């Protein structure tokens, strides 16, 4: 397989590997690869296995409830959270002993 | 396919095991997205590795 | 201009969905051309760069960005005309422009992009290039640009856990907050900036 | 590039090996020879000497 | 003398004679660097003022 | 000699044991404050025995919003940025800040071009910065008097520098469509002659010690070997291009010359091996013809002949005119061509003219004023193309201006000729590289 | 008393440590050619018994020659609380002095005295190689007169006290 | 042509040849340095307020150039190591002292500096 | 034979992953011959403007 | 006159805060965080001192309080002489005193000049000049008469001088301080490193500690300067609970992870040899008597209640000063990593 | 997998093994792996606010199991909880929710694994990173606070409270 790709086969030759393994260039992505419907990881498709597999597959109805929501909310107000002084609610820093 | 021993071709592609044999989904990944992971998926694979660890 | 030039009609010839916009002058070198290429074909467009036979010994000499939003013609107003290539600054929120050098041809080619949509996404060309890794790195840091399909989007050239696009025209040349020593926490900090004005 | 020229390095000083360097160091000794000749036979050198009254 | 030093002219300071340096009612004497010594400068203002 | 691919590489598996790291790699941070690293340089290596496996570079350590510093102020007030931003090409990236305000200008520095400062004062500054380059590779690999040697010269260039501008270092000479011609004396120009004819000394006593040395030789040679489709593929330029044999030199392009390069004889040296060794060797060859090109350049505003008389036939010297002293008269040319121009530079200021008075208060209250317009003007800095992409709006102050810098380029490919080097390779490596972080950031 | 023979132990402690006056081998921007151009034989350092090394722990002066920048002044402060005591600091150039020409930057430290407590200040842009050899010569005569400024107070019998 | 430490100088009558005009202050690359001026009650054009940051400030030349009068000239003093940061905040009374002391060799320099268009 | 358990492996890896597409992670060293390091004969390509 | 104080505490270092202060005293271990507190508002600090080595990094840090331009460092400082104080105090509305005997002295003579003669120096200074606002001086918690400790019977000489001098003058007795610089953790950790068995102990332990933390004090000090009705009042700082020494030992054993050893020396001979041999900060007659004594807060006084400065409990506010020095017994593979 | 994420990034447990002579594995989800990251790639595009939202649930989830590793690290235990630097982030998000354009998202999402990478390999500064996992009104755990400001102001609108703090320094 070496010989097959060009890799130096001779003591001599060792001397340029570099100039056959990494130095070459790797061609750049199809563009057709940019334009996949989805990115998500594969995964064997869990249909026909048991309820207990088929909770291992990817949750498709957190999915549907965040695509309902986002419709629902096409734009919302920036929140804002208060940084007026409030007394820790946690006060086990200022009232432990040991 | 040539050289590939009982690898097979199929209508859309060539399978990357022996026929019988099951397909590998971190080979999958593997091959499909070289080099690009949006995020660290914890596969089962990967929590038994952090079980086992 | 003494000199045998060409146009690099070679690529509006093979992308027969474009329309040609070049401009060549005095102001840049005798063999030096610039082009309008539209972002969606850029990526497309790079890739018939490096590989085709006279484009082959293409070298990605420089990319960088203009914030054009803010671009206006400060003196001779009037002087502008239909032809300039400065008309496509205006409104635009943003024109990313690369410039390569053939050794074939003994030219010099820059291309510009204007980017409209807010969010600034163009197609990164790193994986094509070798360079334009570091190159569009700053470039996004520097602006904004949020390159797609990047082998590397980690900043180059701007402080650790810090987000900021300073070569906006709306960012301030002194910035937004200055780093100096706590002597209660011990160590180095970063607090809001007030400087002094000339 | 079918009849190459090349620079070989083979001996301790670099310019020997190249005849334009040699010619080189030539020019600039001779162009010192004719300055200190020159100005031997001139005898003198005028110089800018300071005046405080320039500033009345 | 800083300049004769540094070579940037070939005069020199003579006293009393025909000199190549005016010399101004307005002069004042040279002094060493004053920095870490009381008579240092001090910015109108400063704390130390 | 057998075969030991399988002894020098090792590849990795999918979940794979064998071939995966099964050692916990180093990670060290070479830089910032390492005697190898320039100073601003926090390389995350990946050790593995000693054997760089992965780069992680960080060069924001010396980031100063240079460019922009520069939009903020006028065009004048941005050129010693230029001076900071290379350390030892200062006059070269004054050179080209001017060339692309005067481009923009629409004309050209006729009395730099005539008084030949813009050409011999660029070969004196690319012979600075191959003795600095050739000095810290010597001393990165281990030689010590080299850095003495060289710095001797450095500080008799950085001497003439001073006496042309009162700087020995950031000169901030350079101006667009301007010149000091009174700094500019032919004593000056006879000291240069004599530093160039000393310079041969310096030269021998470097390359006895460096060129035929056999550790010198197993260090360098076949180190950081590459192709001209890596020069290509990676924008390598200047010694680093010229190592693959690519033949590209732009002050002898017909179309991207821009001073009086294109009209001297002089060589351009290149090599067929793309490693250290010829890098260096290259680098030794153009410091040594820049002395021919500064010779050529003197000769070129010297007065050689003169009048002999008729009876004797032999040569009649004035013996009370300046031109007995010196054969060399840098304004010759200028005045011989552009008589009208220098009456009026010599006779007109701003003490005795209203233009004038009022040309100097607007230059030094608000810069000139540049056309709007784009250009693109690049010179062969000691680095490599270093080139200034400037966009006006028709203001005194430059709307845009970005710096192509090679040592940014020449610092990608690091990791590439750099990967399967060992950690003294890989300091051989940055210093053959020839990178300075002022201009990279 | 023990001043009779502190004070001669002082001024022998004081002379030793004025003679071997190791700075830190440490350049951050064009300042750090001028740090060489003293270190080499025109302005030779060794002269004055000032010799670089490269570990903080083996150095007496930090040479801040250089402009600092936000992201590195946390490397600045370790490696100033890492050198051995006692030490110095000598800030080198504009910008490490105030900020130089880069002042109004937002990237820049408009001063390393920010981060570290600086010693002396050595005006410059760059500063000449004389300039430096200047500070670094005033700051070894302030250094060796450190030890006995004239804070104790002598009694009847003119021993301090 | 040498520029070492600031230094602001007389007429040889004793009267300042600075004039509020700012061209220093705008020329001054690294905004280092300040003016305030207000008329003096003889009614001369003076300065009441001239200071250099000698930390914030580049010694390019610039200031000396864009002077018209010559009155701020970057003399040849170089040993000017401070140990306080607060002794390189040069002020008006700093540089009318080193304009003072050091005018000798100042003027002649710029003897030469003039006579050499000449 | 401690070296054969890495190269076990590197058959199938190159024969099902394709070394220029497929972007594998792999180390290598760089070697150098010595003797040719040593009697190599130091030269330049000099190119002067056509005569 | 008027106690008030206009002062603008919302800007940074380059602010102007309003506040003018010289503060005596400075080189100390709480000198540094004292200044700085000012400081980082935009206060100008004035630091007097005469202190051996002046290349001390604890003289060379004090420029770091305020910046350049804010903060003054008077060397060479005469501490029997009026017009110094004068000088010192001339252009200050805020004057702080920490001048106290260090835990180095045991002659009673010189624990008294520093604990008493400087005060009230600084105190007449304060009361010739009409326009020192606020002075604060800073006494021990414990301070009496009848304290064996040469040191606290001095300071309560040193702050009825004070009141008597200047009776708008504000009085903190703060409880053992403890930081990164402090005598009490720093000194644990390097005792138990110079022996390595064990903690040497001359009593038995039981006196009661009630810790306050150094940014606590700090944050106390700008409280009472915001209250102008907290001049002329004596304040008591301490930590929200009280431990014995024995308590004070098994918390920072447990926090560390080092096991506990102390070792018990009787106190007669400890207290000779102490008095009897010379005395440095690691080994001192002050600490030997100290350690018998209780420094709590008592309620004679008011609290820090009063300044409204709520203190953090002491085994949380120790625990960051002992990260790197953590026993190294049986970890996690993870933990290995660090 | 040729990532930093990958399975295979994993530190050894041995010198001679991966954690047992019958298995193979390693704990690289809690604690930052065994070859640095030599470049990251862009997030692949993101067409709906869905896609944006899963990735910024799974960043906030990462950032949650990497905390305690952080904390520990960076010695900043003590001011804050592991759960209170989750909530403090979480706030921090919270004010970045409003977000609606993928673009957008997927920019700051490649940001934040940036920032959390430095963290993890301590590029970054504990005073300079804890900016983020600071608390919005509570006080820092390991510090006495002040309530001179409440006291003096209770039951009193924000307006006047800083009516009477003052914008300006006063002195000029
Ligand atoms: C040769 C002629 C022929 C005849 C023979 C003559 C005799 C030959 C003797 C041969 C052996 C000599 C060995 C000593 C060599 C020189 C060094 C030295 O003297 O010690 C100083 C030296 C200083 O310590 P260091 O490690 O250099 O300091 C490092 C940094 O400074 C620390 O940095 P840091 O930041 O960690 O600072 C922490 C803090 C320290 O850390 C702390 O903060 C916690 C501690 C604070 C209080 C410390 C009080 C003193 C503790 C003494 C401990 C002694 C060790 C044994 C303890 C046993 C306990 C069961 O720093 C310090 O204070 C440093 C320690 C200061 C010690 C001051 C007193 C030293 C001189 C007197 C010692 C007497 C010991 C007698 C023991 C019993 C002998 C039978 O080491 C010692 O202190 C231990 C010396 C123990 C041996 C003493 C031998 C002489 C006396 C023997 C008895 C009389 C003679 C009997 C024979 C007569 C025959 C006729
Ligand atoms: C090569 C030179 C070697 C020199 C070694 C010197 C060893 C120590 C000599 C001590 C002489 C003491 C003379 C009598 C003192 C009279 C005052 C008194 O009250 O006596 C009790 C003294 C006084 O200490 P005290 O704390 O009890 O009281 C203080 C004094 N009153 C009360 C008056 C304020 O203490 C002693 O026990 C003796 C003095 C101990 C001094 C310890 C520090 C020595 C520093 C040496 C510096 C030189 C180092 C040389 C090596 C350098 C190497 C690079
Ligand atoms: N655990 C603690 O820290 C506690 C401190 N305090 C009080 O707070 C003050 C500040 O705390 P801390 O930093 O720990 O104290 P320090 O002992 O560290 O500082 C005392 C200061 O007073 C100086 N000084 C000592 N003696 C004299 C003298 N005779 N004449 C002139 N100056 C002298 C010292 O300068 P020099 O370096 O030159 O000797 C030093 O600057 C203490 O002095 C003490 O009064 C109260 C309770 C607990
Ligand atoms: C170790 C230190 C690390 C510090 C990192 C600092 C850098 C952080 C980078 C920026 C991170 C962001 O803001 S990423 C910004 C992400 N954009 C959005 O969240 C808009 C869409 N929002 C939603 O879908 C939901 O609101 C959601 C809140 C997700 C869940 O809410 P619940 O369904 O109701
Ligand atoms: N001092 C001089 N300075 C500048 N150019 C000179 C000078 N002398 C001669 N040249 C040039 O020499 C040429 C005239 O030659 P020649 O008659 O030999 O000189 P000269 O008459 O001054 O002795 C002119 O180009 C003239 O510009
Ligand atoms: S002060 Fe001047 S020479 Fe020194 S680092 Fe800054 S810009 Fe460079
Ligand atoms: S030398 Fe240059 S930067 Fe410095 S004050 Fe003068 S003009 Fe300004
Ligand atoms: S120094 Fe010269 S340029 Fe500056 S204000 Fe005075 S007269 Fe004008």
């Amino acid at each position: 397989k070496m010989r097959d790709l060009g890799f130096p086969m001779e003591g001599e030759e060792e001397e340029y590997i570099e100039q056959r393994v990494f130095m070459r260039e790797q061609l750049p992505p199809l563009e057709s690869e940019f334009w996949k419907k989805n990115y998500d990881p594969y995964e064997q498709d869990l249909f026909h296995f048991p309820d207990s597999f088929k909770a291992y597959q990817q949750q498709y109805k957190r999915y549907d409830e965040a695509k309902k929501y986002f419709e629902e909310n096409p734009n919302v107000e920036a929140t804002i959270i208060d940084r007026e002084f409030k007394e820790p609610t946690n006060k086990k820093p200022w009232t432990r002993k040991y | 396919v040539k050289g590939k021993g009982s690898i097979r071709k199929g209508i859309h592609g060539e399978g990357f095991g022996a026929p019988s044999h099951a397909h590998d989904a971190l080979i999958h990944q593997i091959k499909q997205s070289k080099d690009t992971m949006d995020y660290q998926n914890i596969t089962n694979e990967v929590a038994q590795n952090f079980a086992n660890h | 201009m003494q000199n045998k030039y060409m146009q690099p009609i070679q690529l509006f010839i093979v992308f027969e969905k474009l329309n040609s916009k070049m401009w060549i002058s005095k102001k840049l070198n005798s063999n030096h051309s610039i082009a309008l290429i539209p972002s969606n074909w850029f990526y497309s467009i790079n890739l018939f760069l490096k590989r085709e036979l006279l484009f082959s010994n293409i070298t990605l000499i420089e990319n960088s960005a203009i914030d054009t939003i803010s671009y206006n013609l400060e003196t001779n107003q009037n002087d502008l005309d239909k032809t300039n290539i400065e008309n496509y600054f205006f409104k635009n929120k943003m024109l990313v422009f690369y410039n390569y050098y053939n050794y074939f041809l003994k030219s010099k080619l820059t291309l510009f992009i204007i980017l409209n949509n807010l969010n600034k996404n163009i197609d990164s060309i790193d994986r094509i290039f070798a360079n334009a890794n570091w190159l569009e790195r700053e470039t996004s840091e520097m602006y904004g640009i949020n390159y797609k399909w990047k082998i590397d989007t980690r900043k180059l050239l701007l402080d650790y856990s810090k987000i900021e696009n300073p070569m906006l025209k709306e960012f301030q040349s002194e910035g937004t907050q200055d780093a100096f020593y706590n002597i209660f926490e011990n160590q180095v900090v970063v607090l809001k900036n007030e400087t002094v004005e000339l | 590039k079918y009849n190459p020229e090349l620079y070989i390095y083979k001996t301790y000083d670099m310019a020997a090996d190249d005849p334009v360097w040699r010619q080189v160091k030539l020019d600039l000794e001779w162009t010192f020879e004719n300055i200190a000749e020159r100005r031997e036979s001139l005898g003198y050198m005028p110089t800018f000497k300071g005046d405080p009254n320039f500033w009345q | 003398w800083h300049g004769w030093l540094s070579h940037q002219y070939d005069d020199f300071p003579t006293r009393t004679g025909n000199s190549a340096f005016v010399k101004h009612h307005y002069l004042k004497q040279h002094t060493a660097n004053l920095s870490n010594t009381p008579l240092n400068h001090v910015p109108q203002g400063a704390p130390q003022n | 000699m057998n075969r030991s691919i399988f002894q020098l590489w090792k590849p990795e598996s999918p979940r794979s044991n064998v071939n995966s790291k099964q050692i916990k790699t180093m990670n060290v941070n070479f830089g910032p404050q390492h005697p190898a690293a320039h100073g601003v340089l926090r390389l995350i290596l990946q050790l593995n025995g000693e054997i760089a496996e992965r780069f992680d570079p960080h060069i924001g350590l010396l980031h100063r919003g240079s460019e922009k510093l520069i939009e903020d102020r006028p065009y004048l007030q941005g050129m010693p940025y230029f001076d900071r931003f290379d350390y030892v090409s200062m006059m070269v990236q004054e050179h080209a800040y001017c060339l692309g305000i005067e481009s923009l200008l629409g004309t050209t520095n006729y009395s730099a071009t005539f008084t030949q400062i813009r050409t011999m004062y660029d070969e004196l500054t690319r012979i600075l910065n191959h003795l600095l380059a050739v000095a810290c590779h010597a001393l990165d690999v281990g030689s010590m008097s080299s850095v003495f040697w060289a710095f001797e010269e450095r500080e008799k260039l950085m001497e003439f520098y001073e006496r042309v501008c009162g700087a020995r270092m950031h000169a901030a000479f350079y101006r667009p469509n301007e010149v000091n011609l009174n700094a500019v004396s032919s004593f000056l120009m006879e000291d240069i002659l004599e530093f160039s004819r000393n310079f041969f000394t310096t030269l021998n006593e470097m390359h006895n010690v460096l060129t035929y040395n056999k550790i010198w030789k197993q260090r360098l040679i076949n180190i950081g070997t590459y192709s001209f489709q890596t020069c290509l593929d990676y924008g390598l330029t200047g010694v680093m291009a010229r190592s693959c044999g690519l033949k590209r030199d732009l002050r002898l392009s017909k179309t991207e010359t821009y001073a009086n390069y294109y009209y001297l004889n002089f060589r351009s040296y290149t090599g067929q091996h793309g490693d250290c060794y010829d890098r260096f060797l290259i680098r030794m060859n153009e410091m040594c013809e820049s002395l021919n090109i500064v010779n050529q350049s003197i000769n070129k505003i010297s007065k050689f002949n003169n009048i002999v008389s008729i009876n004797t036939k032999k040569n009649i010297l004035n013996k009370e005119n300046f031109n007995r002293q010196t054969t060399v008269l840098p304004h010759l040319v200028l005045s011989y061509l552009n008589k009208n121009d220098y009456n009026l530079k010599n006779t007109k200021n701003d003490y005795n003219s209203m233009e004038e008075l009022i040309t100097h208060f607007k230059y030094w209250s608000k810069g000139l004023k540049v056309e709007s317009g784009y250009t693109y003007q690049s010179v062969e800095s000691p680095k490599g193309e270093f080139g200034v992409s400037m966009l006006s709006d028709g203001s005194n102050k430059p709307y845009k201006c970005k710096v192509r810098s090679p040592a940014l380029h020449h610092l990608q490919v690091l990791p590439k000729i750099g990967k399967g080097h060992f950690l003294a390779d890989l300091v051989a490596l940055v210093g053959t590289v020839d990178i300075v972080f002022g201009e990279i950031d | 008393r023990v001043d009779y023979i502190v004070t001669p132990i002082n001024a022998v402690v004081s002379w030793a440590r004025q003679g071997s006056f190791w700075p830190l081998t440490f350049g951050l921007a064009c300042c750090a050619v001028e740090m060489m151009h003293a270190t080499v034989s025109r302005y030779d350092f060794d002269r004055f018994g000032v010799i670089f090394r490269a570990t903080p722990r083996q150095a007496d002066l930090i040479l801040v020659a250089g402009t600092l920048t936000n992201k590195m002044a946390p490397g600045l402060r370790r490696l100033y609380e890492q050198t051995l005591d006692p030490k110095w600091v000598l800030s080198m150039g504009s910008c490490a002095n105030g900020g130089g020409y880069y002042h109004y930057s937002y990237s820049v430290v408009r001063g390393c005295n920010r981060i570290i407590p600086v010693d002396i200040y050595v005006p410059g842009c760059p500063p000449t190689a004389e300039a430096l050899m200047f500070g670094v010569l005033q700051l070894q005569k302030s250094l060796y007169r450190q030890i006995n400024e004239g804070e104790k107070k002598y009694n009847k019998k003119d021993l301090t006290y | 042509l040498f520029r070492g430490e600031h230094a602001l100088r007389r007429y040889p009558t004793g009267e300042e040849r600075c004039i509020a005009c700012k061209l220093c202050q705008s020329a001054c690359p690294a905004r280092a340095i300040t003016i305030e001026t207000e008329p003096r009650p003889d009614g001369s054009r003076r300065t009441v307020r001239y200071d250099i940051d000698m930390t914030k400030c580049i010694y390019c030349g610039f200031c000396q150039e864009a002077c018209p009068v010559d009155a701020i000239v970057e003399g040849p003093n170089y040993e000017q190591t401070a140990y306080l940061h607060e002794d390189l905040f040069y002020d008006k009374y700093k540089l009318l002292e080193n304009g003072d002391k050091w005018e000798p060799q100042i003027a002649r320099n710029i003897e030469y500096l003039i006579n050499q268009p000449l | 034979s401690n070296k054969n358990y890495t190269i076990v492996k590197q058959s199938n890896l190159l024969t099902m992953f394709d070394f220029f597409k497929d972007f594998i992670n792999f180390s290598f060293i760089r070697k150098q011959d010595l003797n040719n390091q040593t009697n190599f004969n130091p030269s330049l390509r000099s190119i002067k403007k056509k005569y | 006159r008027s106690t008030q104080l206009k002062f603008y505490d919302g800007g940074n270092r380059q602010s102007i805060s309003g506040i003018r202060a010289t503060i005596f005293g400075a080189t100390g271990f709480m000198g540094p965080y004292i200044g700085a507190a000012l400081g980082y508002i935009g206060s100008d600090v004035i630091f007097p001192h005469n202190h051996v080595y002046a290349y001390d990094d604890y003289v060379k840090e004090l420029k770091l309080c305020a910046g350049s331009g804010q903060s003054y460092i008077m060397r060479h400082f005469n501490y029997d002489d009026d017009n110094m104080y004068d000088m010192a105090i001339k252009n200050s509305n805020v004057v702080i005193n920490l001048v106290g005997s260090r835990l180095q002295n045991k002659n009673f003579q010189k624990a008294a000049y520093a604990n008493i003669h400087v005060a009230k120096k600084i105190a007449e200074a304060c009361a010739r000049n009409p326009n020192v606002r606020r002075l604060i001086h800073f006494s021990a918690a414990g301070a009496d008469t009848k304290s064996p400790s040469p040191d606290l019977h001095t300071k309560f000489h040193g702050e009825e001088a004070v009141l008597n001098a200047f009776p708008n003058a504000t009085i903190f007795r703060p409880c053992t301080v403890y930081g990164m610089q402090d005598y009490f953790i720093r000194h644990w950790i390097k005792e138990r490193d110079w022996w390595y068995h064990f903690n040497i102990v001359t009593d038995d332990c039981t006196a009661k500690r009630q810790p306050i933390l150094i940014n606590d004090v700090a944050q106390c000090v700008l409280n009472a300067l915001k209250l102008q009705e907290s001049a002329g009042q004596i304040y008591e700082l301490g930590g929200p609970h009280v431990y014995s020494r024995l308590e004070v030992f098994e918390m920072l054993a447990n926090l560390s992870g080092r096991p506990p050893k102390l070792a018990h020396i009787p106190h007669d001979i400890a207290l000779k040899i102490t008095q009897n041999f010379y005395n440095w900060e690691f080994f001192n007659m002050e600490k030997v008597i100290k350690d018998k004594l209780d420094l709590i807060v008592t309620g004679k006084h008011k609290t820090i209640s009063d300044l409204y400065v709520q203190p953090v409990s002491f085994p949380q506010g120790a625990e960051q000063f002992i990260d790197d020095v953590r026993y190294r017994g049986v970890e996690t593979h993870d933990n290995l990593e660090k | 997998m040729n990532h930093y994420w990958g399975s295979s990034n994993t530190i050894p447990a041995s010198s001679t093994q991966n954690n047992n002579y019958f298995s193979g594995g390693g704990n690289n989800v809690t604690i930052r792996g065994n070859e640095i990251m030599e470049r990251l790639p862009s997030q692949t595009p993101s067409q709906n606010m869905v896609q944006a939202s899963m990735k910024t649930l799974r960043f906030y989830r990462k950032f949650c199991r990497l905390i305690p590793f952080i904390l520990r690290i960076h010695n900043i235990g003590t001011k804050f909880t592991a759960q209170q630097a989750m909530i403090n982030f979480g706030n921090y998000i919270r004010e970045r929710n409003h977000y609606r354009d993928p673009g957008l998202i997927d920019h700051r999402i490649q940001l934040g694994y940036e920032l959390l990478y430095e963290a993890e390999m301590h590029f970054s500064q504990h005073t300079i990173l804890m900016q983020y996992l600071s608390p919005y009104n509570t006080p820092l755990s390991d510090r006495g606070y002040s309530y001179l400001e409440k006291v003096k102001y209770g039951n009193k609108s924000k307006f006047l409270q800083g009516f009477y703090k003052g914008n300006k320094p006063t002195e000029f």
